[PDB]
């Protein structure tokens, strides 16, 4: 039963190899859209096969 | 003639105020100066 | 490389031409173009010696003639707007 | 004053604000 969570903000990735400055460029590119449920796992007594659908995210946090 | 001078002398320095925090005062001016820019940036971009 | 001559060019594919100059201001490491409000390709950061080049336009400006009428003389003035005296 | 914020130019008004 993987319990999600709220992904708030994450997942924003420079989509190119353009620096910029002080400009809001407006891009239309695959991304995790903001506030979605993220499935949610663990290491417990947890990596099944996942589809790729688009394209994954991923994450982790660790000491 | 006294009293007016002040309601005249007053009345000038409100209108400091009446501009120094309020920037949207000059919203004409303001306005004429954006369509113009407004302009130049839409013609660049139709270069790409 | 040659800074400061107008010159066309061609980085990693990128092309453009300008004038190529030394500038101040700092990429990410990733990041290698820059650009402007308007889209136009600005900063380079230069592909083998790293540094962040610049560009620029070239001069272009009008000429203008500034003249008494030719009922009166032929003899006339001209205005190259906008351009530091150089070139010319 | 603080109040107001490929061939394209600005032509310098002939005035200027010293002289307006
Ligand atoms: C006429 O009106 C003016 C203002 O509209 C009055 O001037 C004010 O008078 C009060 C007291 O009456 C003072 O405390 C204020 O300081 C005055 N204003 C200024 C700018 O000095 C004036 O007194 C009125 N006169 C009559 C006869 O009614
Ligand atoms: C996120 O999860 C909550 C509770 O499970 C649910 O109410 C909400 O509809 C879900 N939204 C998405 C986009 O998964
Ligand atoms: C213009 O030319 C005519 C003939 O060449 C001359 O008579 C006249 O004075 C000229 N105009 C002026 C303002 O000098
Ligand atoms: C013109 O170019 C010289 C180059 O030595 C520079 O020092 C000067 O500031 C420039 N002036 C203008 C008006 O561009």
């Amino acid at each position: 039963p993987p319990a999600y969570t709220n992904s708030f903000t994450r997942g924003v990735y420079y989509p190119d190899k353009v620096f910029r400055s002080s400009v809001l460029h407006s891009t239309q590119d695959l991304f995790l859209p903001f506030f979605s449920n993220v499935t949610w796992f663990h290491a417990i007594h947890d990596n099944p096969v996942l589809p790729f659908n688009d394209g994954v995210y991923f994450a982790s946090t660790e000491k | 003639q006294k009293l007016i001078a002040n309601q005249f002398n007053s009345a000038i320095g409100k209108i400091q105020d009446s501009l120094s925090s309020t920037a949207s005062a000059l919203g004409k001016l303001q306005d004429v100066v954006n369509q113009n820019a407004q302009a130049l940036n839409t013609l660049v971009k139709q270069l790409s | 490389l040659v800074k400061n001559k107008c010159v066309n060019f061609n980085f990693n594919g990128l092309t453009g031409t300008g004038v190529l100059t030394e500038s101040n201001k700092k990429f990410l490491p990733f990041q290698q173009f820059g650009r402007d409000i308007a889209d136009t390709t600005d900063a380079v950061r230069d592909p083998q010696t790293l540094e962040i080049l610049d560009i620029t336009p070239c001069s272009f400006g009008g000429v203008s003639v500034i003249t008494p009428g030719t009922n009166t003389s032929n003899q006339v003035a001209v205005l190259y707007q906008d351009v530091n005296c150089t070139e010319v | 004053f603080n109040k107001v914020t490929n061939g394209l130019t600005v032509l310098p008004p002939l005035l200027t604000d010293e002289m307006i």
